């Protein structure tokens, strides 16, 4: 069985049963696909069929799938079962799409849909929690009670690993190094994926990085010119905490959390606060979890008890328990069949997908 | 009611001590005027097909689930 | 009565004393048709257990005074359009796992009498002989 | 300890095989060669098929191959599953 | 092959609309691929699905012709929609202005008033008690009961049917006004008596059921 | 033959006082269900939570609606706005709209509401159904008794065959905002101080009954007194939702002075053990004669209400709205008013009809009944001619929305 | 005795609809006697079982 | 109906699922133990 992790900016796929996954390529397309397309990007434009979680151009996802199956794992779709992951609040239409191109166009004997957060509490072995997925594109917090997703208190923050580089890329402009192409775009998402780190105090952070010399670090870049970094290494992922640094009238990922744990019933919060759980690769700086202790125990009454679920492995979580789930013999029975997209429609998905 | 099977042999393959009950496992095909197949062993009848004889090219035929 | 799926070894290392490993169970899983129970045995079941040459996938027969196991074949579900044995793919039984089964039958005394006037027992030469 | 408790895992069912001919499940085991079938038609038309393979290049060798029981209720892919 | 049982020596059976109780467990679902799908590979494998569309379609007895959309097969494109099968109209009466001239007003009623009380009847299916709401009680006075209407709504009706058959009588329409009227004055003295009347009435009837046997 | 449900890629919007239902239909529950109060800067207006909880200067809070009808369609456009930008996330002209009403509205309400969806957003199709209607939808029910206890109102509504009888309406003040208003009088006389979690930076635990310790933001902007009050409000909701419970039986103080304490902590850290003025508090929504300050003994409690309902409907349908009692609305979800409720009413009832109340108490249930039958009622095939089409708005003009939904 | 709906009421208190009606119920595959069951079909043309709690369903399996 | 088997088959997932990760611990504990008690045997084999 086949899971397939389309996210909003890596495309992860693999086997289930496999504890991580064989194939992980960006989710753009030029005819060309993945390390291919942004390779050539001279000869052909670039494209994201998903924006910030949602597919918006079905032709291009096609070639995506396309490539995951017959380039990436090279395997024949017709003879394996294939676990998708959707983004929460996705629109129900775009599942309908998802299982007609799954069994028209690539003709797989059976599929299923599932929610990612789901996916990232089965792979934290919970029951019950919230969840805390930070992508590419898009953040969301969706509280889960007995493995069941309650929609009316998903919170969807527009902010992600994009706009940290490109506010890493302003403020290193405004210490005077130039980077504004598309070339230099991966330079500084290298940059912020291996110096960058949560500050537990900003502001004593900053008076040390203004004070002192001993928070800065050197950089390397592949002409062989060589930076310093100083304050930008808790400046960027502090616009996690405080939007406001981006130009966003919006709370922070910590009050995000709060507000969606207050918008489900009272007796299920403590178990909330006790299973917080951190996803995707956005929240894979050092020091994260611990200013989220200290903000969401500021914020919650002394009474509850806070634990924040920060794996080592969580930027693949959704796809581990994609794989958790598509191995059990429990959920054998779950599939989606050929004759029932045949009997019932696209509209099988909602009956059997949740 | 009769719920036998019939036909000509073809061809035997039987594998040679592997210890347990592969030391016996093999296959074997039948044919008819218009039809042949291949058929694997229970690793018991083996020794029944070694008394008879068993010739390529001549006519059995067996009673199923006995 | 029903499928064996376990034939799981318990184990407490040791019999109280100079050891290598100990078993003090055997656990036996059955299912047939309503459900499925495990069973932790006697230890002292494991010697007529092989003697009875059972695997994963058979069905088995087990009277509680004696714990005496009997093989029944095994199951139909590795059947149904493989066919060739002797032993009879037997097929998955129906009713509980447990059962108790209360068996009447009718005789006269001459039966008795004639049954215990002679020498059934195969065993032995005379018999064919008769 | 495991020569006397080896343990067991076994496949709790087979797949079920269907005869690429006209569907029904199948009947007697493959031929000598290749893949089972249901009736003596079923096998006449395995046979004139291989012939369209053995090549190893070429057409097609089962799309809609010598008429493999068409009616569509649900439609078929061709007697190619080998 | 199948059974269900509805046995004679247990003798119980429960109704309900949606579920019975909250501990009830859930429905069962049907499913292909509950044996795992390696046992059901070649069947599956061995087919290819039917192509679905999502697609315009008319009349579901519209009389705008306004196209909606749906998920139907390709092959069932022009097909017209099933459920305009469902739509069935109730039979009301109509008739002219020359026709109400012996539908003669009887002196308490208008031709305003039978027209409103007729439209609301066509658009409501003859549920009076929806019509007495929605009857428009200032413009046209307190008309109420619901009887009052009912008696003028079938006897227009048995005079228009009268004229229009060569010959014909007409039992059920006969509508006794004051019949209803009397039986939703005894249930209304009935609801409003205060608890020790109710308590009078089981005494009594429990003395009599007493007495009797 | 035919075939069962049929979808029709519509959307499904229920919009309260308290929170905007929306979502698509065919599915069991509301996609997302976010504030009905906004933000306005003067106009600029920001929607939902995560803009609305953020302190911003000269920012007025206000609601659209008033007395369960549009007053602001300005606001109300904004927040349809923000529904198809933000959370929809599709073209508007692609997807017919089911829209809830209340059942009091007027028609002038309906003909705007009508010419604002069909001339500016251009949906191709519309349909608007009546609150108690989808509520006795969503339970299986054509006929039944609707008791809506929301925020602003407590209103028994009856229903017969899939119609409101606007007739036997009753409408009460006493509701979940009357509830917030009597907690505010509480803390009043308790001397607690209520401060908004929006004005802490930091807090530290304390005793119970002891002051808080806590130190406030320097970086505030000045706030209206509208936008403070509806923090506070918000803090109240939750002590509502957390500590009071209705007492099963008539209030008797001893009685309830003799119960277990609930403890609950201010976003502060002020901290107290609450006791029986937690039950004294919505005894007023059953006997509001003994509320302190109200304006008179002639307002009627729940159980009243829905007695002078049916009451006032034909005798023949009281036995069919006896029988099916349907609850809905979140202020009653407050512990133990279901059962005062049902004791009450057969207490009332008379014993030669069956009373019934709908097994419903959940909060999805509760709070998003009316959604969940818009989503059903166009989930149905039959109901796919009902829909008023923008060929018949352009024709009829906006008058036919009284013909076609009643 | 006081009337009820089609649903919810057996003869004892109203009418008794059968197709609202749940009953003992068996499977051709070997999962035994599922308690009392309807027969409902739901959206999609697909076939369901509905089911019902009872106090001895603890003695309707293993009957 | 579907919402009730919705939340029922959920609970049910993640009820496998935790007693999947469960499983997998006392496998090891129960392996790496039996290793040491192994240890334990062949190291006093040579002194008996």
């Amino acid at each position: 069985a086949l899971v397939v992790d389309n996210g909003s900016g890596m495309c992860k796929a693999g086997f289930a049963g496999d504890d991580a996954p064989r194939a992980v390529f960006p989710s753009i397309v030029g005819s060309y696909v993945g390390d291919e397309a942004q390779s050539k990007r001279g000869i052909l434009t670039l494209k994201y069929p998903i924006e910030h979680g949602i597919v918006t151009n079905w032709d291009d996802m096609e070639k995506i799938w396309h490539h995951t199956f017959y380039n990436e794992l090279r395997v024949a779709p017709e003879e394996h079962p294939v676990l998708l992951t959707e983004a929460p609040l996705n629109p129900k239409a775009n599942r309908e799409k998802m299982t007609q191109i799954m069994f028209e166009t690539f003709n797989t004997p059976a599929m299923y849909v599932a929610i990612q957060a789901v996916l990232s509490l089965y792979a934290s072995g919970r029951t019950t929690g919230i969840v805390m997925d930070s992508g590419d594109g898009v953040t969301h917090t969706v509280p889960i009670y007995e493995g069941y997703a309650l929609p009316h208190a998903i919170l969807r923050l527009d902010l992600a690993g994009r706009d940290l580089t490109d506010y890493l890329m302003k403020i290193l402009t405004e210490r005077g190094y130039s980077f504004t192409t598309t070339a230099e775009r991966e330079i500084v998402r290298d940059i912020k994926e291996k110096l960058c780190y949560v500050a537990l105090d900003f502001e004593q952070e900053m008076a040390t990085a203004a004070s002192s010399s001993s928070l800065e670090k050197s950089y390397e870049l592949p002409d062989g010119q060589v930076i310093t970094i100083g304050n930008e290494r808790f400046r960027c992922p502090e616009a996690l905490f405080q939007p406001s640094f981006l130009g966003m009238e919006s709370c922070g990922i910590h009050e995000t959390t709060f507000n969606s744990i207050m918008k489900c019933d009272v007796d299920i919060r403590k178990d909330l606060y006790a299973n917080t759980v951190l996803s995707g690769g956005t929240t894979m700086y050092p020091g994260i979890a611990d200013r989220m202790q200290k903000e969401i125990t500021a914020l919650a009454p002394s009474t509850m008890k806070i634990k924040i679920i920060a794996p080592p492995e969580r930027k693949y979580s959704v796809w581990i328990g994609g794989s958790i789930l598509a191995s059990l013999s429990t959920f054998q029975q779950m599939w989606i069949s050929k004759q029932e997209y045949d009997e019932s429609g696209p509209s099988i998905v909602h009956r059997k997908c949740f | 009611e009769t719920e036998i099977i019939e036909g000509e042999v073809v061809e035997i393959q039987i594998d040679r001590p592997a210890t347990g009950t592969g030391s016996k496992v093999g296959k074997l095909t039948l044919k008819t005027t218009e039809m042949e197949t291949i058929y694997d062993l229970g690793t018991k009848m083996i020794e029944s097909l070694t008394k008879d004889k068993v010739q390529a090219g001549d006519v059995i035929t067996i009673d199923k689930a006995t | 009565e029903g499928e064996v799926t376990e034939l799981t070894p318990c184990e407490t290392e040791n019999p109280m004393g100079g050891y290598g490993k100990t078993i003090s169970h055997v656990i036996i899983g059955l299912k047939t048709a309503k459900g499925t129970k495990q069973l932790k045995l006697d230890p002292s079941i494991f010697e007529s257990l092989q003697k009875e040459r059972v695997e994963a996938g058979d069905v088995i027969y087990i009277e509680a005074n004696s714990g005496a196991v009997k093989r029944q074949g095994r199951c139909d579900t590795y059947a149904t359009e493989f066919d060739l044995e002797a032993e009879e793919y037997v097929p998955l039984p129906k009713g509980d796992v447990h059962k108790k089964k209360e068996i009447i039958q009718d005789v006269t005394l001459h039966d008795l009498d004639v049954a215990n006037a002679r020498p059934q027992g195969g065993q032995d030469i005379l018999s064919m002989m008769g | 300890f495991e020569e006397w408790f080896p343990q067991g895992r076994p496949p709790k069912v087979p797949v079920r095989e269907v005869c690429p001919v006209t569907h029904r499940p199948a009947l007697y085991r493959d031929p000598v060669t290749d893949i089972p079938y249901a009736t003596a038609r079923a096998f006449k038309i395995i046979r004139e098929a291989y012939k369209k393979y053995i090549t190893a290049h070429g057409l097609p060798p089962t799309a809609s191959a010598l008429g493999p029981g068409p009616p569509p209720p649900e439609p078929l892919p061709g007697s190619g599953p080998r | 092959t199948l059974t269900f049982k509805r046995p004679e020596g247990m003798h119980r059976e429960v109704y309900a609309l949606l579920y019975s109780d909250k501990k009830d467990a859930p429905p069962l679902l049907p499913s292909d691929t509950g044996q795992g799908y390696r046992t059901v590979k070649a069947k599956l494998g061995s087919k290819k699905v039917r192509p679905w569309k999502w697609m315009p379609f008319t009349n579901p007895a519209r009389k705008d012709g306004a196209m909606f959309f749906h998920w139907r097969r390709a092959a069932e494109e022009g097909k017209d929609y099933p459920f305009a099968r469902f739509n069935k109209t109730v039979q009301v009466p109509v008739y002219s202005e020359q026709e109400y001239q012996l539908y003669l007003h009887d002196d308490a009623w208008t031709k305003a008033e039978t027209d409103h009380l007729f439209d609301l009847s066509r658009r409501f299916d003859l549920r009076f008690v929806v019509i007495h709401d929605r009857y428009d009680h200032q413009q046209f006075k307190k008309r109420s009961v619901e009887d009052l209407k009912e008696r003028y709504y079938h006897i227009c009706a048995k005079l228009a049917n009268v004229r229009a058959v060569p010959g014909t009588d007409l039992k059920i329409p006969v509508f006794d006004a004051g019949h209803e009227r009397r039986r939703k004055e005894q249930l209304e003295r009935l609801y409003n008596r205060t608890p020790e009347q109710v308590a009078e009435e089981e005494y009594l009837l429990q003395e009599l059921r007493k007495i009797e046997a | 033959g035919v075939y069962g449900g049929d979808e029709v890629g519509a959307l499904v919007f229920d919009i309260g006082s308290y929170t905007v239902r929306a979502g698509y239909a065919g599915e069991d529950c509301p996609k997302v269900d976010f504030p009905t109060a906004i933000g306005m800067v003067v106009p600029t207006y920001y929607i939902d939570t995560n803009a609305l909880r953020v302190p911003r200067e000269n920012m007025e809070a206000i609601s659209p609606l008033k007395n369960g009808m549009v007053e602001d369609w300005d606001s109300f456009q904004a927040i349809l706005d923000h529904t198809y930008k933000m959370h929809v996330k599709s073209e508007a002209s692609l997807h017919p709209v089911l829209m809830s009403e209340a059942p009091w509205n007027t028609r002038a309400k309906r003909e705007k509401l009508t010419e604002l969806m069909f001339e500016h957003y251009n949906i191709p199709a519309f349909f608007l159904c009546k609150t108690a209607v989808l509520t006795a939808f969503a339970n299986g029910r054509s006929t039944g008794l609707i008791l809506d206890s929301g925020a602003t109102h407590t209103t028994a509504i009856p229903v017969h065959d899939g119609y409101v009888l606007q007739q036997g309406i009753v409408k009460s003040p006493l509701a979940g905002d009357f509830i917030t208003m009597q907690c505010r009088e509480l803390f009043q006389e308790m001397n607690i101080e209520l401060v908004p979690p929006y004005m802490i930076a930091s807090k530290e635990a304390v005793r119970e009954g002891s002051p808080a310790n806590w130190k406030r933001k320097e970086k505030l902007p000045q706030v209206t007194r509208s936008w403070h009050n509806y923090m506070c409000n918000c803090v109240i909701q939750d002590f509502q939702a957390s500590v009071l419970q209705v007492s099963d039986s008539t209030y008797d103080e001893q009685v309830a002075a003799q119960m277990p304490t609930v403890h609950y902590e201010f976003p502060n850290g002020y901290n107290c053990d609450f006791g029986a003025e937690r039950l004294k508090i919505p005894e007023g929504l059953f006997d509001p004669s003994n509320v302190k300050g109200l304006s008179g003994n002639t307002m009627l409690g729940v159980s009243h209400v829905v007695t002078t309902s049916v009451g006032m409907c034909d005798i023949d349908i009281r036995p069919g709205l006896y029988g099916s009692v349907i609850v809905a609305g979140g202020n009653t979800l407050i512990q133990s008013f279901t059962d005062r409720l049902n004791r009450e009413l057969s207490q009332k009832t008379p014993p030669s009809m069956r009373l019934k109340l709908i097994a419903n108490n959940t909060t999805v249930e509760r709070r998003f009944s009316s959604w969940i039958g818009g989503s059903i009622l166009a989930s149905l095939g039959t109901f796919q001619q009902m829909w008023i089409s923008k060929q018949e708005y352009e024709e009829g003009g906006k008058q036919c929305v009284e013909r076609k939904c009643p | 005795q006081t009337g009820n709906w089609p649903w919810t009421s057996p003869k004892d208190g109203g009418l008794g609809d059968v197709r609202y009606r749940y009953c003992l119920t068996t499977l051709t595959v070997p999962q035994r006697c599922i308690g009392f069951a309807r027969r409902r079909v739901g959206r999609g043309g697909r076939v369901l079982l509905d089911r019902a709690h009872s106090d001895y369903d603890s003695v309707f399996h293993h009957l | 109906q579907e919402r009730r088997w919705k939340v029922a088959a959920a609970k049910k997932l993640v009820r496998t699922v935790v007693r999947h990760h469960e499983e997998k611990q006392l496998r090891e504990e129960r392996g790496k133990k039996e290793e040491q008690s192994r240890l334990r045997r062949i190291a006093a084999s040579t002194a008996r």
